[PDB]
Order: structure tokens, then C-alpha cells, then sequence
């Protein structure tokens, strides 16, 4: 059981105390994704579309 | 945001006009467009289903239909017909005589762009639209006919905006004709693949309601459309009305409906109402889930709940709603599906409905309504095994393989209910 | 001085981010106005609290934040507000029409189409800044908006803003609050999305601070108002390192290096005490080893889990009020031999202590009681992954169905990626339990 | 009425349970997977705590407690009164016991060995594991211990055991303790005696085992009326005196010890269990814990009215329905 680290202030203090010591993606491959996601929509709406015109 | 409106045929124009009388009510809004409400909470979501006309009017956001004018000119001459847009009443003469095929195929055609004409008018006007409201009954022509084709109209013309319905199902004991399998049989196809939301609203379970509850001897289509518009004006309370949940058709749609096909929806209502007795919440819940006070004629015990929506309105205490919700939900347990966790939402509504301090609407998405689905196929069959009748819609141009498909395609929807009545985590 | 950037996103994220600045402007003497009294420096300053405050000539201090939503009215209400003088118009984004409670929705469709403004506002935010700490983001696994646009909003910085730190607070999906009944998905997809972009991740499930308020406030049925009070009283313990003086925590990367050793287990366990209700007539006002004590009780954490079976990587406690620190040597002597506190081999057995003296603020008229002292324990747990079990579970029982995925799909998801969010958060889970267990 | 879910159909305490609660007509049984359950008589592996205690409105109970396998495992019932400043290496009634890996301890066994056999004393020991279901020599224990692949308890034979005459025969001492969720000790007042019909052979695993499925009275299970009457006859004392006493204090030390890590006082959801305690007494009528038991079967016998017992005062207490059978044991 050991204090270390006291530091001092006006608004209050801090310290650290030990019981016992041990024993990305870039920005195309984003917009990649996202247009993917957007052409799977547009896709299935002009299935839709397509549906609705037989 | 906001939400179009759109009545078509006799029954559609009729639930319809008392949906208009009973939410005007209850906003505050008197038969000439002008707000007289006390609370501020009336006008929160007011534009939900009303437009503002200069000189602090308000005009329903509705769009009246129908291939006779009978109906309608009734619906202007009733109380609060001045209220609607008069722009909006789009009608021919010819009638759809009871035919889905007149209505889908010959007559209707001829009137839905002026239909749809009125339809991108409104949406226009419109903030940000969330979708549309249709109310029709599947056992005529016009509502059902012409109903499904500007269904799939207003699909073609705003492919992202929900589509919900109130769906009125045929019953023998409330007959207009025969045909009227036929023409629910081909609706129901129709909405299966073109609604997000249909309330089944059965007419052999109002007419139950009316005779055995209510203790009516003689119900008329007016005692029915009662109950319907006491459900209609329960199950949109969260849209219209400011709340925690900020409900939309959306939302609702998303958390009710597993799986894109079962979609249609089992409402219920308590107290059931036609007295000065104060009802508690226990007696609220008992009543709200009990077979007897709902509007499609299944029994919620022959199958299970997939999602359950329901909303308490008045002046009660929420620890005890939801003391007995989850009391109601336990007794119950082998009802609902277990793999689908938390499917069953309370809301709650400090405004209550005119006459009565509390009460309750129920929205069920359970594989009982198979059921009802059922029920119609097989009234189908025993016509179609004949071929009886059939020679009303040859001659409107259609064929036998739409019947056969029709039918094969409402067969296929029981066997989809079945599947997850059966199945369990 | 290094300034610190908050985003609110959707709803909760948006609500939460009200309470807090409330109760940063009562704990910095700001009225609503943007006016500070004590602030003896016009139009500029490099203290402490400029970390979240900017300043303007006329002497008005401007939250460092951003506040985003796929829909207007809960914004609207910021605009409209007590506080509406604090922001600039420009720091309020608002959508159409939101996501209706589905990821999909709001990362890929509409996300795709608002990320760039509030990107540019953000941009905005990060240029009045001499040397931008990171950012603190605020929202729910739940929505829609909350998941989708968030893990969306958080790619985009890992690029925009590689080198500055991410700190999240999540709101944690609970029944009894619960919106929607796809909030596993939308939790799961979040989390898979967000793991590898952000450095320390704050979980608050709904259903700790719902009981507590039942429990301690007598409040039987809690709104967001209560719940968002309390959860800013544990936001603003947390943040108050970098708002005031001192010496622990005052930069966003001490907390990674204080309280994650590993980067995927970045949740640490929050715990406060006490929470004392205000119309409660006779008070009686708690030692340093009673919240000590408190701190360890599974009652008072922000996540319902039991630590006792699980293995500590790191505690911290940040104390506020009337504090010294031999009192607190005192407790944690008393509480290390009553306690079952096991540490992982491979790290030390201690904890870091800060003291703030000013004690904690409370709304006027909340239902919260002015105390003397009180404390939040950080602590890096396996045990908390017991939440991460149960909302797995959930995922399960609908996926195992296909249950609601035909709503994302709708939106451009593939089933694919439901399976391997899932995957991703086996391995989280398997992680916890290799850090965690012994046979 | 209330909700129970059954986990564990090999169960055989529990499956009686499970016949009561029903027959009291205010019991539903559910399905294994719904959680809107106020009763789990859950699974003995991989029970799921993390998901207990998240369900509005329900108060949820279960048959276990989480972490008390450290007592109900060999190696973690020795490492834990090694360990614990409140049973420690002197405490009185456990054998002395090392755990041996094929943390490790086979050092200091084989010290202590050497002092035995330097001492001439009696130096038999015993190995065995928790995945099972005795010599002079180490060299034959440890070389048997490699050749399986599981941690091992090596701890001293009792080699001047209790015999029961007529027979000069061995036994072993069963005790059902219920440990209810306000951590009250209840005993149950009914246990058996395990017993051995070949005669003990200090010089044939059978004659020094008392298992009964390695095996005077009927199933080589004698019941505490006969022992107490023997006792009385042949040694001139009561079965309270000369071993109840100890029992006691053993059940009281083991349970009061780990009650701060089980505890489910202030948690989410409760816990109980019904633990099998063996015991072992040598010709001194000194009290030896053997082995603790987290999921016991019963005695046929005694499967009714311990069970009620169950129900009484474990289940009902907490889910109330429409003289006591159980030895409270106070504690603080
Ligand atoms: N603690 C707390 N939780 C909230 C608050 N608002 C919403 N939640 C929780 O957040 C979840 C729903 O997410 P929301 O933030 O409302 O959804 P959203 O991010 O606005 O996204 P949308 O789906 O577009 O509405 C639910 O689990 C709610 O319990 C709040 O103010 N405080
Ligand atoms: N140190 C010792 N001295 C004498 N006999 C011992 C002993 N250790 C074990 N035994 C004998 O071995 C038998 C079983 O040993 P063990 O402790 O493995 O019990 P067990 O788990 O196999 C039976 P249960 O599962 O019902 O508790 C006991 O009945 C006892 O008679
Ligand atoms: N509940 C109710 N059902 C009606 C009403 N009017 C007609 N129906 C039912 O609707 C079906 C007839 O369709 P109808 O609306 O009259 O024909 P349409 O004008 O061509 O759409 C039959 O099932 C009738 O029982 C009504 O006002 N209320
Ligand atoms: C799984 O259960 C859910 C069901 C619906 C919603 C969303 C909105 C909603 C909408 C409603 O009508 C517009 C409504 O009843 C009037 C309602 O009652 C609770 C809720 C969210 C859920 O989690
Ligand atoms: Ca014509
Ligand atoms: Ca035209
Ligand atoms: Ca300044
Ligand atoms: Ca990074
Ligand atoms: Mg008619
Ligand atoms: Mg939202």
C-alpha cells in the first residue's frame, strides 16, 4: 500500500496508490461501400418500377 | 410529418367521414374548419392531418373517391361536410356494381388520374410526407377495385412513402352480395404486395361486437362504423397527439411487421362503447385483450402474437398499465413469440376519447389473422370450384388464371402464417 | 490549452448533450446568456474551461459542440430553450425525416446525404481551435440515427481528424425505456462499425439509471429528464478533468493510456454515489468510505453486471467535494480486505485518484440533493461484457429468424453484414473471457 | 400465478421439485428459452448469471450460485482454505492436500513426504481428481497422475477410520444443506450413512471406498436413527455430541468464508442451492470434510419431505403460494 504521484492545486489534488505490482479505412474504400449500398437500392427499385410497368 | 388521406367507394366514404367527425372532435374542430379546443396539445400535431387555411382554418388533408355520387353527396350533406376541400370530392356516375374487375379494370381506370391528380395536389403542400391512408372495403367494387389500383398508382408515383390501409373483410352475415368473396380474394393479393400497414377490420366481428356485447338486436352499418371510428381514432392517437414515443407510419411499420408479407394487423378496442361507470386499469387490460373486444373475427388463442402496439388514453396511473401488461403478458405467455424480444409496446395518452376517462386500442400483428384469410379462401373456392359468377368479370376482360392466381396467392400467405405460428426459439 | 469538440447525435445524444452543458454552465458560473461573471478575460483565454468554451468579443462563451439530428424537434427544443442564446444556429443540424429506428437508414441512405455538412461545421468548430484534443460523442445504440450516422460520422473523423482522440457515451438499449424492437441490431451494427474508431467508449445502460432513479429519487416512473439528469451528473465527473485544474485525466488520451491497456476492451464500468434524493427532508451526508463502499455495490454502477466475477485492468477514482486523501487511503484499505477485487496478472493492482474540491452541482429544483462529497469509479472490467452477452443473446433470437432484416436490406445493407457484426462481437466477447477467466 | 422454466432434466432433486411446483397448481412450467421466468432450475455447466435480472416487472430466482464451484472443485476447495485467513493451511478438519499439475504444488507434497517417511510415520496417501466418477509410495502417485490429463489432488488417507461393528467396515457421512437467497444455513436434519460391506483392509480399492457405486443395512445406506442408537450402544455418546457439532462448524466455516463473492443480497436477481456435504471420522470421533457437492441426488427415502423442504423454504419464501424439517445455522 504505497501513495506516489501526489500532485497539488487549488481546486484539488490527484495521486496514484498500488496495493501490489503485477504478477483504417481510407476515404474511397468509405465512398466505395456507401455508392455500393445506394446502386443495391436504386437496383431493387427499378425492379420495382419494372414490376409495376407489367 | 404529414400524412394523405384517401377514402374510396360506400364503405370507405362512410368509416371515413366518422374518422373526420370523431378526430375534428377531438382536436378541437368545429364543422366549419375553426379550432375551439381549450388545450394547446390539440394543435401540437395538428398538420399531421390538417392543412391551414388563411383565416385560421383547417382543412382535413383528405381526398374523397368513389364511380357514383351517391355516397358522397350524402357525406357533404352530413354533419361536418363542409369541412372538406371541395376540390377534393373526385367521383364518376357509372357505379362499379359490387365488381372488383369494374373497379380495377374498366370504370376505375378511367377516373384514377383525376384521382391521382388530386393526390400530387396534396402532396405538394406537403412538408415532408410520410405516406398515406386509405380506407375502403374489400367486398365492393370501387374501395376494393379502384382502392388496390390507386394503391398501386400511388406505389408507382412515391415508391418511398408508406402505404396504410383500413381494410373493411366481407362477412356472409353482413352481406351486400355474393360476389363479395371474389372481390376480397383479389384485393387481399393486392395489398399483400403493395401496403406496409393494413388494419383488418372484419365485419362478421363487428356485427358479434354490436349483437352480443353491445346488446344490439339489429345492428346497422352505422352502429358498426361506430366501432371502426372509435379504432381509427385509437390507433392514430400516437400519430396525432405529442407523446414520448413521436410515433410516425414508419416507425410503426418497422417495429409491427417481421416479415414484409404479414402485415395485417388485429385492432381491438375497451371499453367496448355504444354508461358512466369508471373503468379500471386491470378491467382495461382484461378487456383490450380479450377475443370479444376485437375487430377481426380470430380467436388470438389459435395462434400467436408476433408484435403487439398498444396505447392507453385518459388520466391512470402508468406503473399499473404497465403492472398489468406484463401481468396480461405472463398469464398469456404461450401466445407470444419468444424470439422476437420486447414485442409488446405501451403508449400512453393524457387526451382521452369523447365520452370516457380512459380507454384503450390494441394492434396486433398475430398469425391468428390466417384465420380470417382462411375463412375467405374457402367461401372462394366454393364459388370458383363452379365457376359461379364468374361471368360478371369475363366480361369486364379478365380471365380465369387471375382468379386461380389470386387464390393461390392467399393460400400461400395462411401457409406463411402457419410457418411462424409454429415456429419457436 | 487543447480544445475538446462534442457532437450530440440523434435523440438521446442530443438530450443528454442539453443536460450537460446546463449543468457545465452552473458548474462554471455561465448564465444562459453566454455570460460568465468570473471570466476576467474578454474575448479570449486559454484556461481550463476553454476546453469546451470558446469566446466571443462581447464576452459570450460558446460551447464547443455540435448537435446533430436526422429530424428537427428535439433540436428544435435546444433552439428554443433556456440555453438558446448559447449556440450559434450554425452548431444545430437538423434532417427531413429521421431513420425510423434503423441503422440502414441512417448510415448508408440518408446519412450519405447530410455526413458532409456536419462534417463542414465540424471543420468549422475545429479551425477556432489552437490544438484540438479529439472529440466526445454523444448518442444511443438504439436509433437509428444514434447507430447508423453515428459509426458513419465516425469513420469520416478516423479520416478527417487521424491523430485526434474519440471518446463515446452510449446510451445502452433497456425495455423498460426501449424505443424500437430492432435496437439489438442497430446495437450490434454500431458497435461492430465504431469498435476499431474509437479509443474509450462510456456504456450507460437505460435500466441502472432507471432503477436508480426508482430506488434512490422515489420517482416510480421515471422520464428522460431524470434519467438525463443523473446521466450528466456522471458525464460531468467525468469530463471535469478537463474542465478544471488538475493533474489526472486532462488530456483524451490519458484516458486510453489510464483505463484501456487493450485496444478492443475499451469499455470501462462507471460507477456513482451517492444519489440522495432533494425532496428528502432529513439527509444525512456520507464518508469518504461509505461511497467508496458504494462504488463497488452492483446498485449504484451505470451498467447492471456483478465485477466480483470478473478481473479488473484498471480503476480510477474521481472524487468530488470534501475529500483529503488519507481518507480515501483509509477506505481502500478497508475495502481491499472486504471486497473481492481481482486483477489481471499482467497489470498493477492500483488506482488512481482525483480530487476535485469544488462539490457537485445540481439543477435548482431538480431531483437530485446537493451532497458534500461524491464519486464516480472508472474501472476496465471483464465483467461488463455480461451486458454484451445478454445483447447478443437478443440478436440471436431474432437473426436465427431473419426477423426485421427486410427492413435493411431495403435500405442497401446485405444480410452479409448482420453475420459479420455478429462475428465481430463473438471475438469481443471470447476477448473478455481470455482477459477475464480462469478454468 | 408464477413462472418456472426447467434447464436440467437429469436433475433428480429437481425434477421432484419440479413435480411439486406444478402440483400446487399455482406453478406454469415454460419452455428452457423463455426468459419471462420468476424460476430457473437451471443447467449445472455454462448457466447463463449475465441474463438474470433484466426482465421488467418479474422477480427472478435461481437453484445456484454463481461462483460457488470454488468450493464444489477439488483443487479450488484445497487452493481456497489454503488461501483464506478464515479456514488457512492450520485449520483443523481438512486433510492435508496438495494440488498437482501433470500454482503448481509438488514440491512441497513430496517435502512433507520425506518428513513422513523420515518420521516412520503413517505415510498413505490418495490422489484423485474432480473428472473422476491410494498408495504408500509418491513415485506410483505422481507417475499415475501424468498419465492422465487433468489437475490432481494428492491429501492424506485417513488411515484410522471409524468402523462400525459388526463388520469392521468403513463409512462415509452424507449432509443436504439448503443455502436460501438470504444466505441462512439450513441443515437438513435427515443424513445418510454411506458405508462399506468388506470388511477395512489396512494391509482392493473396494474394502477402502464408500461410493456405493463401487458397493447389515438396506443399500449400504444407514440413516441417523440407526447411527445415533449404535453410537449410544457401542461408544456411550450421541451423534450430536461426538460428530454433529463438527459438522456444523464445518458447513458454517466453508459457507460463511465465500458468502462476500456469492452473495446475492443487493443483486439483481437471487440465488439458492442445495449443497451434498461428505464427511469422514476417524476412531477419535474426529469430523474429516471430504468433499463438497454443488448438485447432490438425494436418498430415496428422503427425496420427499426434502424437497417440500425446497419448496417450503427456498422457492415459497420468495414466491409465497395460497415444525421445521431444517437446522438453522446462525451466523453473522
Ligand atoms: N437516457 C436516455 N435515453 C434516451 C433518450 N432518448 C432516447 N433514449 C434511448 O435511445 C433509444 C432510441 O434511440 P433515439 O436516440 O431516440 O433514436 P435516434 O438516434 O433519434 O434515431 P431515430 O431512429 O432516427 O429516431 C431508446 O433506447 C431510448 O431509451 C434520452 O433522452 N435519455
Ligand atoms: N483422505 C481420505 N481418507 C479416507 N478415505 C477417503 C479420503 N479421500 C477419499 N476417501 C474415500 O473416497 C471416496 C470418494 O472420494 P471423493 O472425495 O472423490 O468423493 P466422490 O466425489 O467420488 C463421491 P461424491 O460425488 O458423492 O461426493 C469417499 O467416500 C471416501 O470414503
Ligand atoms: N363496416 C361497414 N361495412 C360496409 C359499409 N358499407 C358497405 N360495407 C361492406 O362493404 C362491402 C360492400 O362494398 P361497398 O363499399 O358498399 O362497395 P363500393 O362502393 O364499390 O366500394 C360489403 O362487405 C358491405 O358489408 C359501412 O358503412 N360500414
Ligand atoms: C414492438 O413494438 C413497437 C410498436 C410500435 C412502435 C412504434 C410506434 C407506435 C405507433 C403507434 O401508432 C402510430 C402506436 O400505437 C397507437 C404505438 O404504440 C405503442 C407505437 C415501436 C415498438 O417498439
Ligand atoms: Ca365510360
Ligand atoms: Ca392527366
Ligand atoms: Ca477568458
Ligand atoms: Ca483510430
Ligand atoms: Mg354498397
Ligand atoms: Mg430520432
Amino acid at each position: 500500500m504505497e501513495v506516489i504521484e501526489l500532485n497539488k492545486c487549488t481546486s484539488g489534488q490527484s495521486f496514484e496508490v498500488i496495493l501490489k505490482p503485477p504478477s483504417d479505412p481510407s476515404l474511397e474504400e468509405i465512398q466505395k461501400k456507401l455508392e455500393a449500398a445506394e446502386e443495391r437500392r436504386k437496383y431493387q427499385e427499378a425492379e420495382l418500377l419494372k414490376h409495376l410497368a407489367e | 410529418r404529414e400524412i394523405v388521406h384517401i377514402q374510396a367507394g360506400q364503405c370507405g366514404n362512410q368509416i371515413g367521414a366518422k374518422f373526420w367527425e370523431v378526430i375534428s372532435d377531438e382536436h378541437g374542430i368545429d364543422p366549419t374548419g375553426s379550432y375551439h379546443g381549450d388545450s394547446d396539445l390539440q394543435l401540437e400535431r395538428i398538420n399531421v392531418y390538417y392543412n391551414e387555411a388563411t383565416g385560421n382554418k383547417y382543412v382535413p388533408r383528405a381526398i374523397l373517391v368513389d364511380l357514383e355520387p351517391g355516397t358522397m353527396d350524402s357525406v357533404r350533406s352530413g354533419p361536418f361536410g363542409q369541412i372538406f376541400r371541395p376540390d377534393n370530392f373526385v367521383f364518376g356516375q357509372s357505379g362499379a356494381g359490387n365488381n372488383w374487375a369494374k373497379g380495377h379494370y374498366t370504370e376505375g381506370a378511367e377516373l384514377v388520374d383525376s384521382v391521382l391528380d388530386v393526390v400530387r395536389k396534396e402532396s405538394e403542400s406537403c412538408d415532408c410526407l410520410q405516406g398515406f391512408q386509405l380506407t375502403h372495403s374489400l367486398g365492393g367494387g370501387t374501395g376494393s377495385g379502384m382502392g388496390t389500383l390507386l394503391i398501386s398508382k400511388i406505389r408507382e408515383e412515391y415508391p418511398d412513402r408508406i402505404m396504410n390501409t383500413f381494410s373493411v373483410m366481407p362477412s356472409p352475415k353482413v352481406s351486400d352480395t355474393v360476389v363479395e368473396p371474389y372481390n376480397a380474394t383479389l384485393s387481399v393479393h393486392q395489398l399483400v404486395e403493395n401496403t406496409d400497414e393494413t388494419y383488418c377490420i372484419d365485419n362478421e366481428a363487428l356485427y358479434d361486437i354490436c349483437f352480443r356485447t353491445l346488446k344490439l338486436t339489429t345492428p346497422t352499418y352505422g352502429d358498426l362504423n361506430h366501432l371502426v371510428s372509435a379504432t381509427m381514432s385509437g390507433v392514430t392517437t400516437c400519430l396525432r397527439f405529442p407523446g414520448q414515443l413521436n410515433a410516425d407510419l414508419r416507425k410503426l411499420a418497422v417495429n409491427m411487421v417481421p416479415f414484409p408479407r404479414l402485415h395485417f394487423f388485429m385492432p381491438g378496442f375497451a371499453p367496448l362503447t355504444s354508461q358512466y361507470r369508471a373503468l379500471t386499469v386491470p378491467e382495461l387490460t382484461q378487456q383490450m385483450f380479450d377475443s370479444k373486444n376485437m375487430m377481426a373475427a380470430c380467436d388470438p388463442r389459435h395462434g400467436r402474437y408476433l408484435t403487439v402496439a398498444a396505447i392507453f388514453r385518459g388520466r391512470m396511473s402508468m406503473k399499473e398499465v404497465d403492472e398489468q401488461m406484463l401481468n396480461v403478458q405472463n398469464k398469456n405467455s404461450s401466445y407470444f413469440v419468444e424470439w422476437i424480444p420486447n414485442n409488446v409496446k405501451t403508449a400512453v395518452c393524457d387526451i382521452p376519447p369523447r365520452g370516457l376517462k380512459m380507454s384503450a386500442t390494441f394492434i396486433g400483428n398475430s398469425t391468428a389473422i390466417q384465420e380470417l384469410f382462411k375463412r375467405i379462401s374457402e367461401q372462394f373456392t366454393a364459388m370458383f370450384r363452379r365457376k359461379a359468377f364468374l361471368h360478371w368479370y369475363t366480361g369486364e376482360g379478365m380471365d380465369e388464371m387471375e382468379f386461380t392466381e389470386a387464390e393461390s396467392n392467399m393460400n400461400d400467405l395462411v401457409s406463411e402464417y402457419q410457418q411462424y405460428q409454429d415456429a419457436t426459439a | 490549452m487543447r480544445e475538446c469538440i462534442s457532437i450530440h447525435v440523434g435523440q438521446a445524444g442530443v438530450q443528454i448533450g442539453n443536460a450537460c452543458w446546463e449543468l457545465y454552465c452552473l458548474e462554471h458560473g455561465i448564465q444562459p446568456d453566454g455570460q460568465m461573471p468570473s471570466d476576467k478575460t474578454i474575448g479570449g483565454g486559454d484556461d481550463s474551461f476553454n476546453t469546451f468554451f470558446s469566446e466571443t468579443g462581447a464576452g459570450k462563451h460558446v460551447p464547443r459542440a455540435v448537435f446533430v439530428d436526422l429530424e428537427p424537434t428535439v433540436i428544435d427544443e435546444v433552439r428554443t430553450g433556456t440555453y438558446r442564446q448559447l449556440f450559434h444556429p450554425e452548431q444545430l443540424i437538423t434532417g427531413k425525416e429521421d431513420a425510423a429506428n434503423n441503422y440502414a437508414r441512417g448510415h448508408y441512405t440518408i446519412g450519405k446525404e447530410i455526413i458532409d455538412l456536419v462534417l463542414d461545421r465540424i471543420r468549422k468548430l475545429a479551425d477556432q481551435c489552437t490544438g484540438l484534443q479529439g472529440f466526445l460523442v454523444f448518442h444511443s445504440f438504439g436509433g437509428g440515427t444514434g447507430s447508423g450516422f453515428t459509426s458513419l460520422l465516425m469513420e469520416r473523423l478516423s479520416v478527417d481528424y487521424g491523430k485526434k482522440s474519440k471518446l463515446e457515451f452510449s446510451i445502452y438499449p433497456a425495455p423498460q425505456v426501449s424505443t424500437a424492437v430492432v435496437e439489438p441490431y442497430n446495437s450490434i451494427l454500431t458497435t461492430h462499425t465504431t469498435l476499431e474508431h474509437s479509443d474509450c467508449a462510456f456504456m450507460v445502460d437505460n435500466e441502472a439509471i432507471y432503477d436508480i432513479c426508482r430506488r434512490n429519487l422515489d420517482i416510480e416512473r421515471p422520464t428522460y429528464t431524470n434519467l438525463n439528469r443523473l446521466i450528466s451528473q456522471i458525464v460531468s465527473s467525468i469530463t471535469a478533468s478537463l474542465r478544471f485544474d488538475g493533474a489526472l485525466n486532462v488530456d483524451l488520451t490519458e484516458f486510453q493510456t489510464n483505463l484501456v491497456p487493450y485496444p478492443r476492451i475499451h469499455f470501462p464500468l462507471a460507477t456513482y454515489a451517492p444519489v440522495i434524493s432533494a425532496e428528502k427532508a432529513y439527509h444525512e451526508q456520507l464518508s469518504v468510505a461509505e461511497i467508496t463502499n458504494a462504488c463497488f455495490e452492483p446498485a449504484n454502477q451505470m451498467v447492471k453486471c456483478d465485477p466480483r466475477h470478473g478481473k479488473y485492468m484498471a480503476c480510477c477514482l474521481l472524487y468530488r467535494g470534501d475529500v483529503v486523501p488519507k481518507d480515501v487511503n483509509a477506505a481502500i484499505a478497508t475495502i481491499k480486505t472486504k471486497r473481492s477485487i481481482q486483477f489481471v496478472d499482467w497489470c498493477p493492482t492500483g488506482f488512481k485518484v482525483g480530487i476535485n474540491y469544488q462539490p457537485p452541482t445540481v439543477v435548482p429544483g431538480g431531483d437530485l440533493a446537493k451532497v458534500q462529497r461524491a464519486v464516480c469509479m472508472l474501472s476496465n472490467t471483464t465483467a461488463i461484457a455480461e451486458a454484451w452477452a445478454r445483447l447478443d443473446h437478443k440478436f440471436d433470437l431474432m437473426y436465427a429468424k431473419r426477423a426485421f432484416v427486410h427492413w435493411y436490406v431495403g435500405e442497401g445493407m446485405e444480410e452479409g453484414e448482420f453475420s459479420e457484426a455478429r462475428e465481430d462481437m463473438a471475438a469481443l466477447e471470447k476477448d473478455y473471457e481470455e482477459v477475464g477467466v480462469d478454468s | 400465478m408464477y413462472t418456472f422454466v426447467v434447464r436440467d432434466e437429469n436433475s433428480s432433486v429437481y425434477a421432484e421439485v419440479s413435480r411439486l411446483l406444478l402440483a400446487t397448481g399455482q406453478w406454469k412450467r415454460l419452455r428452457k428459452d423463455n426468459p419471462r421466468f420468476n424460476l430457473m432450475l437451471g443447467e449445472r455447466n455454462r448457466l447463463p448469471f449475465g441474463r438474470l435480472g433484466h426482465e421488467p416487472g418479474l422477480v427472478q430466482l435461481v437453484n445456484y450460485y454463481r461462483g460457488a464451484d470454488k468450493l464444489c472443485r477439488k483443487a479450488s476447495l484445497v487452493k481456497l482454505i489454503k488461501t483464506s485467513p478464515e479456514l488457512s493451511e492450520s485449520c483443523t478438519w481438512f486433510p492435508e492436500s496438495y494440488v498437482i499439475y501433470p500454482t503448481d504444488e509438488r514440491e512441497v507434497f513430496l517435502a512433507a513426504y520425506n518428513r513422513r517417511r523420515e518420521g516412520r510415520e503413517g505415510n498413505v496417501w490418495i490422489a484423485k481428481s474432480s473428472a473422476g466418477a491410494i498408495s504408500s509410495e509418491a513415485s506410483e502417485l505422481l507417475d499415475f497422475i501424468d498419465e492422465q490429463g487433468q489437475v490432481h489432488v494428492i491429501q492424506k488417507y485417513l488411515e484410522k477410520p471409524l468402523l462400525l461393528e459388526p463388520g469392521h467396515r468403513k463409512f462415509d457421512i452424507r449432509s443436504w444443506v439448503l443455502v436460501d437467497h438470504l444466505y441462512n444455513i439450513y441443515l437438513y436434519r435427515e443424513g445418510v450413512l454411506r458405508t462399506s460391506s468388506e470388511p477395512y483392509n489396512s494391509a482392493d480399492k473396494t474394502c477402502h471406498l464408500t461410493n456405493h457405486c463401487i458397493q447389515y443395512e438396506e443399500g449400504n445406506e444407514m440413516f441417523f436413527e440407526e447411527f445415533n442408537q449404535y453410537l449410544m450402544d457401542a461408544l456411550n455418546t450421541t451423534l450430536e455430541n461426538s460428530i454433529l457439532l463438527q459438522i456444523k462448524h464445518i458447513i458454517r466455516s466453508c459457507l460463511m468464508c465465500i458468502e462476500p463473492a456469492i452473495s446475492t443480497k443487493h443483486l439483481h436477481y437471487q440465488s439458492f442451492q442445495l449443497f451434498g456435504f461428505d464427511f469422514m471420522v476417524d476412531e477419535e470421533l474426529k469430523v474429516w470434510l471430504i468433499e463438497v457437492n454443488g448438485a447432490p441426488a438425494c436418498a430415496q427415502k428422503l427425496y420427499a419431505e426434502l424437497c417440500q423442504g425446497i419448496v417450503d423454504v427456498a422457492i415459497s419464501s420468495v414466491f409465497p403460494l395460497a415444525t421445521s424439517i431444517f437446522i438453522k445455522l446462525h451466523h453473522h
